[PDB]
């Protein structure tokens, strides 16, 4: 199986633009990227990136619309910064079981502002002292976080 | 967790409370082994 | 070789005997004809082995190409020869060449033996794997048992064993499967899967099933555990005085409560028989009908006794009485009725047994010896088992015995129910009354001296080895063995559940199950509505789960049509009870709502269509304006735990299509994806020749026979020309549904019993 | 608005009535032997 296969799958071979979410799940990739997703998307909501052995942020097709992504179980270690230049509106934020090794990998979602959920699951930058804390300050624009900023709320 | 007003209760009675609480996890009866010590036997333990 | 077989069948039948014979002879009668050999056994095979050994080829090659890989004489060393036999028709050689063979020649596949010889790897296995301990010198006390010498896969009896290799190694002569392929329908899909691959022999794989599937059991003197595992190794582990500590590298406890919970819910109706019988076998325990652990175990408790008896299977004959065995070894007992008053000042009418007898008695880990006399016991004697054990012996010995002390000695009142609410016989609520206060008889019994001897020694009421015992009662230091000829004689069920011999008396009542409730360890899944309105909620969202994943074939074929019909099932009706009332209305709207939408505007999703479909069976409450109400956490009763999630999963139901595994009430169940391919993915166990039908004779219009493989190309409702068993060309129809007999048979006797009452 | 209901489960902690939604109603107790059922209010 191949994001090929996925991407036919789901959009059951129609035109790019009808559907806003996408399932790429369980896929094989080339070196580690997210093949597949051709930059001629112009609307999309959801995404679902797991166990797809994604190393690094590097292909994206520019997006104005999607609020909410999904990756883990992933090797990716490098900056985020891309988003911004590529979806500066993402409200849900998901990099549990992602390979982080310290704060400053998630330095560069400052500079986006609509973010209001992130995840980090079992991270390697999980495990230490005021993280809770520090991650709070260092992203204001930070609304909820891995459930308990102060209530319990779903997603 | 087990939310309680207070009082003091014997530790049977409050684990036996706790498991009740979480009644899926004490009717667990298949395990899903998912580490090994060198020397202990994973079937006794689950049995004990 | 089939030309071959075919000119070697003309040139036989050329001879007028061989015309004659088989002609004559049908083909149940082959079995005859095989044993009819010269019988010219050698009467000392070490000295023909000795001889044979010594001679130049005394090996017995059959004819083949193998001789050409080896000389017929390697380094001046002769091997084989190219001389005629006759009692063979094959060639001559010697272990020379066997041992050569060992050495060079051709190399075959490693792999068969992975999985074909799973017993004895499995053997080796447990051996290397155990862990030793000290040896106690000390004498070890031993009773002879009756122990299942090896371990088994699963324990069937010899003939469903000989059915299950036939069908698992031999697709072909594999007529009309019997209600035994279904049972075991996972290991006859495990067994061919693991042997496929293989190039030996057939009979070989057919012997290693059967020892891997029938069971051997004998009497051994065993001191300890008893499971086959350490049985394996007891020539070790045991010792006349040495003895060894070794650790070898269940369904039990939930087959005793289902059995205990089948008899008292079928108790309390009328015609106990039936609706015992149509539960025992419209249960499961997670893979299999009842009839998989019941047929399994010998024997067992009272209540997989009187299960048994009502199914079809063979229980030991030995009388249970509360949790007594008795075993009667001589004497007859008159049971005459008589009026005898109580301790109590009250006066009862029951049958006490005129004449003396004795009775070989267990309970539990406790032996002994019981002889009684008319309305007093006369002697017993025990070994030192358990404390616990021996109370339960000498208190049940003693109400048994029905002794005038024993009446004497009651204090309180009797009347005392079941749990399903029953006046009992005065014998056996005498047995609750007594287990209940034990220090009741035991005080106004009486005391003997004890038994001075050189081993014989007493024990008190407290159940201590403490001298100054009780009348009668004897502890010898030895070993009794008991309960010989296990004939397993015919005995009767009467519609009250409760045994007989073959004459009219009673060895097995409908209360001599005890009752006491316990927590199966397994998921004990019925299929009948009457069964599970008793248990907790979760018991009961299980059950329902589990029904729908069951005939998941008819609810899915339902549900294209798109009508209300599917929705009034009488499954979901209990389910009913554990939603609240005030609630329950906008659930079935809001899951009615929902699984329209899915069925006009979307495409099959098994697992929100299983979570949603329950809850509809209550009507809906529409929104005033009339559109179906929305939710997203459907609670249940008892709160916390006890919800359901619609989005993706909860504590009671999570499926994840990753894996495509269904998690429901904490027990992962394999839903190997959607679709009919899973479907038939799920009947790929099954039996061969399970889709097919019989119907008219050989019918020649179809011409030759065909194969399985070419059978299954036929559509559904098709006419085919096979050969059943041994040959017997018949007409066959292809299957359109799975059928049931056992449920035909039970609905059939509803309807009727639902006549009868009606009429009456 | 009620009483005690054991249908409709035991005894809410805070956690849960914070994040609780208008419309909805819960289960609390005062001290020990005195539950009551009460009810969300937009004012």
């Amino acid at each position: 199986m191949e994001m090929g296969r996925r991407i036919h799958l789901e959009l059951r071979n129609r035109t790019p633009s009808d559907v806003k979410e996408l399932v790429l799940d369980n896929s094989r990739s080339n070196e580690g990227k997210l093949e597949g997703l051709t930059d001629e998307f112009e609307e999309l909501e959801f995404l679902s990136t797991i166990n797809v052995g994604l190393t690094s942020i590097a292909n994206l097709p520019k997006l104005n619309k999607l609020k909410k992504l999904e990756l883990s179980d992933n090797r990716v270690s490098g900056g985020l910064e891309v988003l911004a230049e590529k979806c500066p509106n993402l409200t849900h934020l998901n990099l549990s079981g992602n390979k982080i090794k310290d704060l400053s990998t998630i330095e560069p979602l400052k500079k986006l502002e609509n973010l209001k959920s992130l995840d980090l699951f079992n991270c390697e930058v999980t495990n230490l002292n005021d993280y809770r804390e520090n991650v709070f300050k260092l992203l204001p624009q930070l609304t909820y976080l891995d459930g308990y900023d102060r209530d319990d709320k779903e997603a | 967790a087990n939310m309680t007003e207070g009082k003091s209760k014997k530790p049977k009675t409050l684990a036996k409370e706790c498991l009740e609480k979480y009644s899926t996890l004490r009717d667990q009866t298949d395990p899903i082994l998912i580490m090994k010590s060198e020397k202990a036997n994973e079937n006794f333990l689950w049995k004990l | 070789m089939t030309l071959a077989k075919i000119e070697l069948l003309k040139q036989l039948l050329r001879d007028n005997e061989a015309k004659t014979v088989l002609k004559q002879t049908t083909v149940d009668q082959y079995n005859i004809i095989r044993k009819f050999n010269t019988s010219r056994i050698e009467k000392n095979p070490s000295l023909r082995m000795k001889w044979a050994m010594c001679s130049n080829f005394p090996l017995a090659l059959t004819k083949g190409d193998m001789a050409n890989r080896i000389p017929l004489e390697y380094k001046g060393i002769q091997l084989k020869t190219n001389a005629e036999d006759i009692g063979t028709k094959g060639q001559m050689c010697s272990i020379a060449a066997v041992t050569w063979w060992n050495t060079y020649g051709p190399i075959g596949d490693t792999e068969g033996f992975e999985r074909v010889y799973e017993s004895f790897f499995l053997r080796k296995m447990r051996l290397d794997n155990a862990t030793w301990g000290r040896i106690t010198f000390g004498p070890v006390e031993r009773v002879r048992k009756r122990v299942l010498l090896n371990p088994l896969t699963k324990e069937m009896p010899p003939d469903e064993a000989s059915n299950v290799i036939m069908e698992i190694l031999f697709p072909k002569e594999a007529g009309i499967p019997r209600e035994s392929t279904w049972i075991h329908r996972e290991l006859i899909k495990e067994k061919r899967e693991k042997l496929k691959g293989t190039m030996i022999t057939p009979i070989v794989l057919a012997y290693m099933l059967e020892r891997e599937l029938v069971a051997r059991r004998r009497f051994l003197p065993v001191a300890g555990a008893t499971s086959a595992e350490f049985i394996e190794m007891l020539h070790c582990l045991q010792g006349e005085n040495w003895r060894q500590i070794y650790h070898p590298g269940s369904r039990s406890q939930s087959m005793i409560v289902a059995c205990r919970k089948i008899i008292r819910r079928s108790i309390v109706a009328s015609n106990p028989l039936e609706l015992a019988v149509e539960i025992a076998n419209k249960t499961v325990i997670d893979t299999e009908p009842l009839k998989s652990c019941l047929a399994a175990i010998d024997g067992g408790d009272v209540a997989c006794d009187i299960i048994r008896a009502a199914l079809g299977l063979k229980i030991r004959q030995r009388q249970r009485f509360g949790r007594l065995e008795l075993k009667r070894i001589s004497g007859r007992g008159f049971k005459n009725d008589e009026e005898i008053l109580i301790g109590n000042g009250t006066i009862q009418k029951i049958g006490i047994w005129d004449g003396e007898e004795e009775f070989h008695v267990r309970c539990g880990e406790c032996r002994g010896i019981l002889k009684k006399s008319k309305m007093k016991l006369e002697k017993l004697l025990i070994n030192s088992a358990k404390k616990e054990d021996m109370r339960d012996l000498i208190i049940l010995c003693m109400v048994f015995s029905q002794d005038t002390r024993m009446f004497q000695g009651v204090r309180g009142e009797i009347n005392f129910l079941n749990r399903a609410g029953q006046l009992l016989s005065p014998m056996y609520q005498l047995q609750r009354y007594f287990l209940n206060r034990s220090n009741d008889l035991f005080d106004q019994w009486g005391y003997e001296e004890s038994p001075k001897a050189s081993e014989l020694h007493g024990i008190n009421e407290s159940m201590n080895a403490s001298d100054y015992t009780l009348k009668g009662v004897v502890v010898t230091r030895n070993v009794i063995d008991d309960f010989s000829s296990t004939e397993t004689e015919k005995v009767s069920i009467t519609k009250n559940l409760s045994l007989i011999k073959r004459t009219g008396e009673v060895i097995m009542g409908a209360n001599d199950v005890s009752e006491l409730e316990s927590q199966a360890q397994l998921m004990i899944t019925y299929d009948t509505p009457k069964m599970w309105e008793m248990g907790t909620t979760k018991e009961l969202v299980q059950n329902t789960y589990q029904w729908v994943l069951k005939n998941l074939v008819t609810l899915k074929a339902q549900f294209l049509l798109g009508k209300e019909d599917m929705f009034q099932w009488d499954a979901f009706e209990a389910f009913e009870s554990i939603i609240p009332q005030k609630m329950a209305g906008q659930y079935s709207g809001f899951a009615r709502a929902v699984l329209k939408q899915m069925r006009d505007q979307e495409v099959m999703k098994t697992d929100q269509f299983i979570k949603l479909l329950p809850f509809c069976f209550s009507p809906p409450k529409l929104r005033s304006n009339g559109e179906p109400y929305q939710f997203l956490k459907l609670v249940l009763k008892g709160g916390g735990e006890n919800f359901i999630e619609v989005r993706k999963g909860s504590p009671l139901f999570s499926y994840n299509p990753q894996t495509e595994v269904l998690t429901i009430c904490g027990r992962m169940m394999s839903l190997k994806g959607k679709i009919e391919d899973e479907e038939r993915n799920r009947s790929m166990g099954n039996a061969v020749l399970a889709g097919f039908l019989v119907s008219g004779k050989y019918d020649p219009d179809l011409g030759d026979f065909k194969t399985i493989e070419e059978l299954e190309k036929l559509k559904p409702g098709e006419k085919a020309n096979i050969l059943l068993y041994q040959g017997k060309p018949v007409k066959v129809v292809k299957r359109k549904r799975y059928s049931a007999l056992s449920n035909d048979i039970s609905q059939g006797i509803k309807r009727q019993r639902m006549t009868v009452e009606s009429m009456g």
